C-alpha cells in the first residue's frame, strides 16, 4: 500500500518531497531517461528540457517571458507546489503583562543585599493574583494617567539596580569565558567581540513565562529557529526535519515575533541556553517532531558520563536487571581495613619473629626501629613473579612501614604467650593462640562494618514497604532495563 | 515564594456538591499551609527558590528519591489545579476536541467516566487521580497517584483532577468517597477547564496528525 | 556504490513502499536522484542525543599457630609458605587456575582463625582440603609482606571542534544510528521611544483560560478544538497589551494601539506590528546540483542540503546525487545509513 | 563547570552545631571506623553520617573528581549513589540510615 | 615493506612458524593413552619438548644420501599401577626434517621444496544456481554444507541428494527452539513461515558481520542461523553473490600447513602404535620403558613418505641459481 | 474468618477528646469495611483459618503485596488502635516501658516530643508506631555473634497508609492513626491538636506495657 508507505516514510523515517533544484543538464536527464535508451523524445517537457541545454534558448525564453534573469535565477528557487492553508492566529484575550523579576536571581555566587533581595522576591506571591477580563476595563488607567511615573514597579526597579551592578561587575567576566570554552559563535552562543552591543540583556535578566518581541534570525533544519530577543544568547524555538517543509512557508528569516521563554537552561551545559514558544505565529500544530531532550554539549572538561547526564537531566545508562533482589543478598561484614590490618599484623610478627635473632635489635626500643635506607612510601605494592616445581605465578609484595607497628604491645603480648607456651609443656600440652590482639581488633571492625550492613538492611526493608505502598520507584528508575 | 492562589469561584459556589465549609478548610488552611511550607522552604534554598513550579516538582522529586521541599510544592501545585478542575455549574459532558479526545483515547466517554471512578475508588490512602495528555504516546490516559506525586514529575500534562485525600470530602460525605467522586464527575469537574489545559498541551504535545504531500 | 558514508533521501519519484514486504530494496517507476547527505558514522545512547555537540572526540609459636597469619574472606584466602609451618601441604594447578572440586591441600587444625562473621561465599572449601565454587574461575597468587627487609611469603586463593551528532529512531527504537556532522560535512555558501527585540514582561494567567501559564494564542485548529462557548467574545485578532502594577492597578497607555513597557528601560513602546494574521531568495531543505547559482555572481552553489538560512548566507550540508532510472532498485529504506562502498 | 556534591545532591552541613547533632541524635547513632582503606559501596539507602574524626575523599563511580569531608561535616548520602570512599588516615564516625 | 623481501622468506616464516606453534599444538593434541583393563595410563608431557640439533651437517647429510633433521624428544608419563609405579622418562619421539636457510629439506640426500598450495578459503559463499540461491560453508577441513532456495523460501540445508531438511527442523535437532529463532534472526516471520576452524571462524564472521568470540572455534546453530538469514537477504537481494574463481576467495598453505597436517598424521600413527604396544606389556608383561612405549617409525617415515611422494613435495630444481628460488615460490592448485 | 471487634469500651467513652460520631464512622464504617472487605478476600484461599497477624504478614508477600494485604493490615491496625487508647488514658507509663523509654530517648518527655513529631509529620495516611525492635533477618548473615541488651531498642517509626512494622517481624507497642479519617469531625485539619489529645488524654499505656511484655516473651524465647 503506497500511501501508507508514505505516511510511514513520513512520520518515522522523516521523509519529505524536498524540492531538487536542478542544473538544466540534469533536468533533461530526470525527464529524458523516462521516455527509453535512446528514443526520439516525445514528451513537450522533454522537449523543453532538450532546448533549455542551451544558454542561448534559455536567454530568448528570458526576454520572451520578460522576467529578469536573475529574478529568473531566483524563482527558479520556489517552492514546487501545494503552499499550506495560511495560518490564522488569533490572540486569547489581551495580552496582560506584570514586570516581576526573575525568581533565579541573583546569579550562583553573586553576593546581593539580602534585605533588597526580600523586597524584589515579594513581587512573586503576586502571581497569585487573579485577574478577570470583566474587570480590567473598569478601572483601566489610560494615557496621562498611565505614565511610567505612575506605576509601582519598585521591586522591580530594586532588581534592576542589582542587575545593572551584576552586569558592570561580570559582563568582562562573562566574555573571557564565551571565548575560553566556546571556540565559534553559533545561534545559541554569547554574542561576543564585534558583535556585542552595550545594553544587550544578560542571561539573568531572562525567566520562563516572559514574552518578548523578537526577530528570526536564523533557522536550522535539524534544531529550529532562532530569534534575537535582544539578549546576548539567541533564543531557540525547537523544530526539526521534515516539520519545516511546512514551516519553511510561515517562518521566514527576518520576520518578527511574539515569543514566549519556555525554558532557560545553562548556557555551559547546554547547547541553547533560551527555549521559546512562538506565540503570535503559532505553529503548535504543525510541530510533530519534539525534541526529547535539550541538546547539549560534550565537553573538553567532561569525564564521566553519569556527572554529564545528572549535570542536564539526562536518564542514566541502562544495565542489564542483575536478576538478584537488593534486600535477599548477604550482609556485607568484611571490613576493608582488616586486609591492612592483617598486614600490620604479620608485620609484627615478622618483626617479633625476628626479635625473638636478638642480638641484631640490642641497643634500641621496637618502637626505635626506623624503616631502612630507600624505603619509597610513594607506592605501597610492587608486582613480581615466584616460583615453585619449576613452574611460576604471579607474586604481589606488600610493603608495610614500621612506624604503623604496635610493636611494643604486640611484644607485650608475644613475651606473654611464650610464659605460657612454656606453662603448655609443663602442662605437658600445646598451646593454641586463639587470637591475638589484632584478630580481636579486625573482628571489631568487621562487627562494626556487619552493624552498617544490618542497619542498611532494615532501613531498606522499611524503604521498600513505604515505597511499594506509596508507589515509589525501588531501583533507580533509568538504571535497568531488561534489553 | 508562592502566593496562595484562591479557587476561581466564591468559595459558596460549590454549594451543596462540595459545602463552604469544606472548601475553607481545604483551601484556607490545608492550601495555604502547604503554600507557607513551601515558601518557608524555599525562603532558605535559593537554587529551589529559582525554578519554576514545574521545575520545582520535578526537581524535588529528585527521580523518585523526593527532596524535603516536594511535599509542599506538589500539594500547593496539585490544590491550584484542584480548584480550577472545578467550576459550580461543572456539566456531565465534554464538548468539542476534549471529548474527541476522549472518545478516540477511551473509546466513550462512558469508559472515561468508569476508568476514572474505578481509579479513584481503587486509590488506597490519600491521593490524587488525573486525567492526563502523555507526552510521548500523543494519548490520554488515567492515572491514580499516591499522597503528593504528580504526572509532572513523568513530564505528564495533567488535564483534570479529583483531590482523593479525606480532607477533601470527608465533612460532606464521611467514608463513601464514591458518591464524592459521582458528584465531582456529575457537578463539579470543569470540562471548560479541562479545554485550556487541552489546548496548552497541544503546545508541547501536537496530538493532531501531519498532512503528507503527495 | 556509495562513494561516501551518509544517509539516503530521494524527494520524488521513488516507490516509499519495498519491492517485497521486509526488504530494503526500493523500486524507481520513474528517474530521480538519490541523494546522499554526507556524515561521519561511529555510543551511550543514554547520554548522546539529537543535536549533541561534542567537543571531545618459623618461630616456635607459629609451628602451631600459624592460622593466626592465614585469613579468610569473602571469597579469598590467604595460607602462609615456610609449604606451610603448620604441616598441612598445598599443592596448585601449573598455570595457577583450579577447576570445580579442585585439591588445593592434602594431609583438624583450622586453617584460618575463626572470624566472628563469616559472608556468604561463593567458594566453599571440604576435606586432605579441596575448592569448589558454584565462567568465574579461582585462582592463586603470591602475596608477599616486606618489612625491615624480612621477607614472608602468603599463597592468595580468590575467586576473580568536532561535530554534532544527529541522531534516528531507526526501525526499532534500539537501534538508532548516528550521523556526525562537522566542518567534513556542512559548509557556509559565501555572502548573499524606539523599539527594539526585547521582553515585554511576563504574562499572567487570564482565569478566564483555566491555564497556569497562560495560553495566548489559538491557531486555526484550537480555536475548534479547544474555544469554550463563553470565551468567544475575547478572542481578538490584533494584540491588546495591558500592564498590571504591584499593586494590582492595570495600564494601558492607549487601548486602541499596541503600545507595551520594556523592562530595562521602563518606558512605553510600540510593538513592530499590529500582529495581525497579515524573505528569502533560497529555502531550507531545497537540494541543489553542482553549479546552480541564485546570481550572476561568482559563488555557484555546490551540491547539497540547506541546513541552515542566515539573514545573508546559509549552511549547506554536502550530497551528492546519484541518477537513477526507472526500474532502477535502490538498496535502503529512507533515511538508511550508507557506508562508503555499500551498494 | 558544577559542584561534584551538587550534581549528586550530596548534602553537606559544613561545622554542625549541637543544636543540631541533638536534635539528630547523633549521640545514639551507630559507630563505624575505618583507619586508612577504599570501601565501594552503594548507598540502597539514604545514610546521615556525622564524622567525629578524620576525613573522607568520596569518588562518584566512574568519576575522576571527588568530594571531601571533614571532621565536624554532616553526610546525607543519598540512596542509588555507588560511590569509592576513601580513608587516609584513622577515620571516625556515627550513622544513620533513613527510610522514606 | 622497505624493501623487496627476501625471496626464501615466505619459507623461512612459514618454516619458522611451524618451529614456533605446530609443535606446540600437534603435541597437545596427543590424548592420554589408556589399557583395556582401565588401570595403566601413558601421556606425553609436552611442556618437556626438545629439539635437539642435527647430529649430521647438511653436507655430509647429502654426501652420505641421508635425511638433515632434527631430533624431537618428549618426557612421557607411564603410570604402569598405583603410587610409585611410574616412570616420567625422557623419551625420543622422533626426527622432524630441518629447513636450509634457501628454503629446502635434505630428505634422503636429495634437496627437496615443499610447493605451497592454493585451496578454496574457509567461509561461507553463495552461488546463484539454476534463480536457485545456495549458500555453502566450507570449513577448513574441506568439508561442504549447503542451504538452498529454489521457490518461495522453504530454505533446505542439504545433506545429499536424497536428504534436505528445513532448517528449522536442523536447529531443533541441534536444541535451538522457535523462540531462539525469532529472537535472534532479523526476519523471523519468514522463517515461521516454513512451518570450521580459526581461519573459517574469521572469513564467517566477516561475510556475516557476526560477533562471535574466536574461542568459538567450531560451527555453532547460530552460524547456520545467520547463514539463513542471510540467505533470505540473498533471495530479496539484500546482498551479494560470491565468485568462488576469484584470487580473493583463496587461502595459500605452506611448507608451516603441511608439515604441521603431516606432524598430525606422525601422531595418530604414534598413538595406534602405543595402543599396540601397550597392548604387548598387558598381554606379555614385558619391560617398563625401554625407551618407553615408543618407537621412532611413525614420525620418521611419516615424514619422509611425505617428502618422497607428496605432489607438493619436489626435487629442487638446481637447474640455475634462478629456479632453485622460483622453485620454492611456485603455488599448485593440485594436492 | 474474622469478625468486627468492637473497641474496649462504650461509644461514649471518649466522648470530650474522640467523639461518638468519629467512634461511629471510624469503627462501625472504616474498620467494618475493611474487616468485611477481608473477608471476602480470604474465604474461599489458602489465608482462610489463618490468624489475621499471620495473614497480614503472608499477603505482605515480602514486597508486591497482595490485594487482601490492605484490608488484613488495616484492619489489625485498627483493632490495635482501639486497644491502644482508653477512657482516661495518657499520662505516663510505668517498669519496664517508662525504663525502655528512658534508656532509648533519654526522658519519657523526649519520648513524648519526638512521637508527636513523628505522627505530625506521617505526611498523607498512615500510622505512627512505638514498637519494640527484636527483628530477625532471613538474610542468613542476619545473625550477630556476640548479641548486646542495648539491641532491642524501642523505635518509633511511621508508616504510610496500612503499612504496620509486623512486616518487618517488630512488635508494635502504640499506634496513633494519621488517616483524616481519625481525627478530620474532631479536629479538621489540626492533626497536631489531635496528636496532644492522643497523648496527652487517650494513651493505654497499661495496654503498651502489656504488650511490651509479650514482646520480651517473644524475644526472649528466640
Ligand atoms: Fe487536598
Ligand atoms: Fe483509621
Amino acid at each position: 500500500t503506497e500511501d501508507e508507505a508514505r505516511r510511514r516514510n513520513w512520520i518515522e523515517r522523516g521523509w519529505a518531497p524536498w524540492e531538487e533544484i536542478l542544473t538544466p543538464e540534469a533536468d533533461f536527464a530526470r525527464k529524458s531517461l523516462n521516455e527509453g535508451e535512446e528514443v526520439p523524445l516525445q514528451s513537450p517537457e522533454a522537449i523543453e528540457a532538450f532546448k533549455m541545454l542551451r544558454p542561448s534558448y534559455r536567454k530568448k525564453k528570458i526576454k520572451e517571458m520578460g522576467i529578469t534573469e536573475d529574478e529568473w535565477y531566483a524563482k527558479q528557487f520556489e517552492i514546487r507546489g501545494d503552499k499550506p492553508p495560511p495560518l490564522d492566529t488569533s490572540w486569547a484575550g489581551p495580552l496582560v503583562v506584570r514586570q516581576i523579576p526573575p525568581r533565579d536571581w541573583p546569579p550562583k555566587g553573586w553576593e546581593v543585599d539580602r534585605k533588597e533581595l526580600e523586597f524584589i522576591r515579594e513581587a512573586h506571591k503576586l502571581m497569585a493574583e487573579r485577574v478577570w477580563l470583566e474587570d480590567l476595563d473598569k478601572d483601566l488607567k489610560v494615557g496621562e494617567d498611565a505614565t511610567v511615573d505612575k506605576m509601582c514597579l519598585e521591586r522591580f526597579k530594586v532588581f534592576l539596580k542589582q542587575y545593572n551592578e551584576w552586569v558592570e561587575a561580570n559582563k568582562d567576566r562573562l566574555e573571557e569565558d564565551s571565548y575560553k570554552y566556546d571556540q565559534d559563535f553559533y545561534p545559541g552562543r554569547r554574542i561576543r567581540g564585534k558583535d556585542y552591543k552595550e545594553g544587550m540583556y544578560e542571561l539573568p535578566f531572562y525567566y520562563p513565562g516572559m514574552i518578548c518581541e523578537g526577530t528570526v534570525t536564523t533557522l536550522h533544519l535539524y534544531q529550529g529557529a532562532f530569534v534575537d530577543i535582544g539578549g546576548v544568547h539567541e533564543g531557540w524555538v525547537p523544530i526539526k526535519g521534515n516539520d519545516w517543509f511546512w514551516i519553511r512557508h510561515f517562518i521566514r528569516v527576518g520576520m518578527h515575533v511574539i515569543v514566549e521563554i519556555t525554558a532557560k537552561r545553562d548556557p555551559y551545559r547546554f547547547r541553547f541556553p533560551l527555549e521559546l514558544r512562538f506565540v503570535h505565529p503559532n505553529i503548535d500544530h504543525m510541530i510533530f517532531n519534539k525534541f526529547d531532550f535539550p541538546p547539549i554539549f560534550h565537553r573538553d572538561g567532561d569525564t564521566n558520563p553519569d556527572e554529564i547526564r545528572r549535570d542536564c537531566g539526562r536518564p542514566p545508562e541502562p544495565r542489564k536487571d542483575p536478576g538478584s533482589k537488593p534486600e535477599e543478598e548477604g550482609l556485607l561484614s568484611d571490613h576493608p581495613y582488616v586486609d591492612k590490618l592483617w598486614q600490620l599484623h604479620v608485620a609484627e610478627q615478622m618483626i617479633l619473629d625476628d626479635y625473638e635473632n636478638p642480638e641484631k635489635y640490642k641497643g634500641k626500643k621496637l618502637s626505635e626501629l626506623s624503616d631502612d635506607e630507600g624505603f619509597d612510601e610513594r607506592k605501597e605494592i610492587e608486582h613480581g613473579e615466584a616460583y615453585y616445581k619449576k613452574t611460576k605465578l604471579p607474586k604481589v609484595i606488600l610493603k608495610t612501614s614500621v612506624k604503623e607497628l604496635d610493636l611494643e604491645a604486640a611484644l607485650i603480648e608475644r613475651k606473654y604467650h611464650n610464659k605460657l607456651m612454656m606453662e603448655a609443656k609443663a602442662r605437658g600440652e600445646g598451646y593454641k593462640i586463639e587470637k591475638l590482639r589484632r584478630n580481636i581488633e579486625m573482628d571489631e571492625y568487621d562487627s562494626l562494618h556487619w552493624r552498617r550492613s544490618l542497619e542498611e538492611r532494615e532501613a531498606l526493608l522499611r524503604d521498600i514497604s513505604s515505597r511499594q505502598a506509596l508507589g515509589l520507584p525501588l531501583e533507580e528508575p533509568g538504571r535497568y532495563k531488561p534489553g | 515564594y508562592y502566593g496562595l492562589k484562591t479557587p476561581p469561584y466564591p468559595l459558596d459556589a460549590l454549594e451543596p456538591y462540595m459545602s463552604r465549609r469544606t472548601l475553607e478548610v481545604h483551601w484556607g488552611k490545608h492550601h495555604r499551609g502547604y503554600v507557607d511550607n513551601l515558601n518557608k522552604q524555599l525562603g532558605k534554598d535559593d537554587k529551589l527558590y529559582g525554578y519554576t513550579m514545574e521545575e520545582l516538582i520535578k526537581a524535588t522529586y529528585n527521580n523518585g528519591n523526593p527532596l524535603p521541599e516536594f511535599n509542599n510544592a506538589a500539594q500547593v501545585y496539585n490544590h491550584d489545579f484542584f480548584w480550577e478542575s472545578m467550576q459550580p455549574g461543572g456539566g456531565d459532558m465534554p464538548q468539542k476536541g476534549v471529548l474527541e479526545q476522549i472518545e478516540k483515547d477511551f473509546g466513550s466517554f462512558t469508559n472515561f467516566r468508569e476508568k476514572f471512578t474505578n481509579a479513584a475508588l481503587t486509590q488506597f490512602g490519600s491521593g490524587w487521580v488525573w486525567l492526563v495528555l502523555k507526552r510521548e504516546e500523543r494519548r490520554l490516559e488515567v492515572v491514580k497517584t499516591s499522597n503528593a506525586i504528580n504526572p509532572l514529575v513523568w513530564d505528564d500534562i495533567p488535564i483534570i483532577s479529583l483531590d482523593v485525600w479525606e480532607h477533601s470530602y470527608y465533612l460532606d460525605y464521611k467514608n463513601e468517597r464514591g458518591k464524592y467522586i459521582n458528584t465531582f464527575l456529575n457537578h463539579l469537574v470543569s470540562w471548560n477547564a479541562a479545554m485550556s489545559r487541552m489546548a496548552r498541551a497541544e503546545a508541547f504535545v501536537n496530538l493532531g496528525e501531519p498532512n503528507i504531500p503527495i | 556504490y556509495s562513494d561516501s558514508e551518509g544517509e539516503m533521501h530521494w524527494s520524488t519519484d521513488v516507490s516509499h513502499a519495498p519491492e517485497f514486504t521486509y526488504s530494503n530494496v526500493h523500486l524507481l517507476p520513474k528517474t530521480s536522484h538519490l541523494w546522499i547527505l554526507s556524515g561521519g558514522s561511529c555510543i551511550l545512547f543514554s547520554i548522546h542525543k539529537d543535536q549533541d555537540q561534542m567537543n571531545i572526540p618459623y618461630s616456635a609459636i607459629f609451628h602451631e599457630n600459624s592460622d593466626l597469619l592465614a585469613k579468610r574472606r569473602r571469597n579469598r584466602f590467604l595460607i602462609p609458605f615456610q609449604i606451610p609451618h603448620s604441616g598441612i601441604s598445598v599443592e596448585i594447578p601449573i598455570n595457577g587456575i583450579f577447576r570445580r572440586n579442585s585439591i588445593f591441600a592434602f594431609f583438624l587444625a583450622t586453617l584460618f582463625p575463626k572470624d566472628l562473621f563469616r559472608e556468604k561465599d561463593n567458594i566453599q572449601l571440604r576435606v586432605c582440603l579441596v575448592l569448589n565454587w558454584d565462567l568465574e574461575e579461582v585462582r592463586a597468587f603470591f602475596v608477599e609482606v616486606n618489612t625491615k627487609g624480612l621477607i614472608r611469603d602468603f599463597i592468595r586463593i580468590g575467586l576473580v571542534n568536532h561535530g554534532t551528532i544527529r541522531m534516528f529512531l531507526n526501525r526499532n527504537k534500539e537501534s538508532q544510528s548516528l550521523l556526525i556532522l562537522s566542518s567534513s560535512n556542512c559548509f557556509r555558501i559565501g555572502p548573499f521611544i524606539k523599539n527594539s527585540s526585547g521582553p515585554l514582561g511576563t504574562a499572567i494567567q487570564i482565569s478566564n483560560f483555566y491555564s497556569f501559564l497562560p495560553l495566548l494564542t489559538y491557531n486555526q485548529i484550537s480555536v475548534i478544538k479547544y474555544l469554550q462557548l463563553d470565551n468567544f467574545k475575547y478572542i481578538f485578532q490584533v494584540i491588546h497589551s495591558y500592564l498590571i502594577d504591584e499593586n494590582g492597578r492595570i495600564f494601558n497607555l492607549d487601548p486602541y494601539s499596541n503600545l507595551v513597557l520594556n523592562p530595562f528601560k521602563l518606558n512605553w513602546y510600540f510593538l513592530h506590528q499590529n500582529y495581525n494574521n497579515n524573505s528569502t531568495i533560497i529555502s531550507l531543505g531545497q537540494f541543489f546540483c553542482e553549479n546552480v547559482c541564485i546570481a550572476k555572481k561568482e559563488p555557484y552553489l555546490k551540491s547539497g542540503q540547506v541546513l541552515i538560512v542566515q539573514r545573508d548566507s546559509v549552511v549547506i550540508r554536502s550530497a551528492k546525487p546519484y541518477l537513477a532510472t526507472p526500474g532502477a532498485k535502490v538498496h535502503g529504506h529512507y533515511r538508511e545509513i550508507l557506508y562508503e562502498g555499500d551498494t | 563547570q558544577t559542584p561534584l556534591e551538587e550534581l549528586y545532591n550530596v548534602k553537606v552541613e559544613r561545622k554542625v552545631s549541637q543544636r543540631r547533632l541533638d536534635e539528630l541524635g547523633v549521640s545514639r547513632w551507630s559507630v563505624w571506623k575505618t583507619g586508612k582503606c577504599k570501601l565501594p559501596w552503594d548507598w540502597q539507602v539514604d545514610q546521615l553520617v556525622y564524622i567525629e574524626e578524620g576525613e573522607v575523599r568520596v569518588v562518584p563511580e566512574g568519576s575522576k573528581r571527588f568530594m571531601q569531608f571533614l571532621a565536624g561535616d554532616l553526610v546525607r548520602y543519598p540512596k542509588w549513589l555507588e560511590a569509592d570512599l576513601f580513608f587516609n588516615a584513622p577515620y571516625s564516625e556515627r550513622y544513620c540510615f533513613k527510610a522514606y | 615493506t622497505s624493501t623487496i623481501p627476501g625471496f626464501n622468506q615466505i619459507q623461512f616464516e612459514g618454516f619458522y612458524r611451524f618451529i614456533d606453534q605446530g609443535l606446540i599444538e600437534e603435541l597437545s593434541k596427543f590424548p592420554k593413552i589408556e589399557d583395556i583393563d582401565h588401570e595403566i595410563e601413558f601421556q606425553l608431557f609436552v611442556e618437556t619438548y626438545q629439539l635437539v640439533e642435527p647430529l649430521i651437517k647438511e653436507r655430509d647429510a647429502v654426501y652420505e644420501s641421508l635425511t638433515y633433521s632434527s631430533e624431537l624428544y618428549v618426557s612421557a608419563g607411564l603410570i604402569w599401577k598405583t603410587n610409585r609405579n611410574m616412570q616420567e622418562q625422557r623419551i625420543f619421539i622422533g626426527n622432524i626434517p630441518l629447513m636450509n636457510s634457501l628454503g629446502t629439506s635434505i630428505v634422503n640426500g636429495i634437496y627437496r621444496v615443499v610447493i605451497n598450495q592454493i585451496l578454496q578459503s574457509p567461509g561461507i559463499y553463495y552461488q546463484s544456481e539454476l534463480s536457485v540461491y545456495t549458500g555453502t560453508i566450507i570449513s577448513d577441513w574441506g568439508g561442504r554444507l549447503e542451504l538452498e532456495i529454489d521457490k518461495k523460501a522453504r530454505i533446505w540445508a542439504r545433506v545429499s541428494r536424497k536428504q534436505k531438511i528445513s532448517i528449522l527442523v536442523l536447529s531443533s535437532a541441534m536444541g535451538s527452539n522457535l523462540r531462539e529463532i525469532l529472537e535472534n534472526v532479523c526476519y523471523p516471520e519468514i522463517f515461521l513461515s516454513f512451518l570450521l576452524g580459526r581461519i573459517g571462524r574469521r572469513n564467517i564472521n566477516w561475510r556475516l558481520n557476526l560477533n562471535i568470540p574466536q574461542n568459538n572455534i567450531f560451527l555453532l546453530p547460530r552460524d547456520i542461523l545467520a547463514a539463513a538469514d542471510h540467505l533470505i537477504g540473498m533471495k530479496f537481494g539484500m546482498g551479494t553473490l560470491d565468485d568462488m574463481n576469484h584470487l580473493k576467495n583463496k587461502r595459500i598453505r605452506s611448507v608451516a600447513d603441511l608439515l604441521q597436517d603431516q606432524l598430525g598424521l606422525a601422531l595418530a600413527r604414534l598413538e595406534n602404535v602405543v595402543k599396540g604396544t601397550i597392548g604387548g606389556a598387558i598381554r606379555h608383561k614385558l619391560i617398563p620403558t625401554p625407551q618407553n612405549l615408543v618407537t621412532s617409525t611413525p614420525l620418521t617415515t611419516t615424514y619422509e613418505s611425505f617428502f618422497g611422494l607428496h605432489p607438493l613435495s619436489q626435487v629442487l630444481d638446481r637447474t640455475n641459481p634462478l629456479t632453485q628460488i622460483v622453485h620454492g615460490r611456485k603455488l599448485s592448485y593440485l594436492g | 474468618g474474622f469478625e468486627l471487634k468492637p473497641p474496649p469500651y462504650p461509644l461514649d467513652a471518649l466522648e470530650p477528646h474522640m467523639s461518638r460520631e468519629t467512634l461511629d464512622y471510624h469503627w462501625g464504617k472504616h474498620h467494618k469495611t475493611y474487616v468485611e472487605n477481608l473477608n471476602k478476600q480470604i474465604v474461599g484461599t489458602d489465608l482462610d483459618g489463618l490468624s489475621l497477624e499471620e495473614v497480614v504478614l503472608l499477603s505482605y508477600n515480602r514486597g508486591n503485596m497482595l490485594p487482601a494485604f490492605n484490608n488484613a493490615a488495616q484492619a489489625w491496625n485498627h483493632e490495635f488502635f482501639w486497644e491502644s487508647i482508653q477512657p482516661g488514658g495518657g499520662g505516663k507509663p510505668s517498669g519496664d516501658l517508662l525504663r525502655l523509654i528512658e534508656r532509648d530517648f533519654g526522658s519519657f518527655s523526649d519520648f513524648v516530643e519526638r512521637f508527636k513529631a513523628a505522627a505530625a509529620s506521617n505526611f498523607g495516611s498512615g500510622w505512627t508506631w512505638l514498637a519494640y525492635k527484636a527483628n530477625r533477618l532471613d538474610v542468613a548473615n542476619a545473625v550477630n555473634p556476640l548479641p548486646k541488651e542495648e539491641d532491642k531498642k524501642l523505635v518509633i517509626v511511621k508508616t504510610p497508609n496500612a503499612v504496620n512494622p509486623l512486616v518487618w517481624d517488630y512488635s508494635p507497642l502504640l499506634t496513633i492513626d494519621t488517616w483524616e479519617h481519625a481525627y478530620y469531625l474532631d479536629f479538621e485539619n489540626r492533626r497536631i491538636e489531635y496528636i496532644n489529645t492522643f497523648m496527652e488524654k487517650l494513651v493505654s499505656w497499661e495496654t503498651v506495657s502489656t504488650r511490651l511484655e509479650s514482646a520480651m516473651a517473644r524475644a526472649a524465647q528466640r
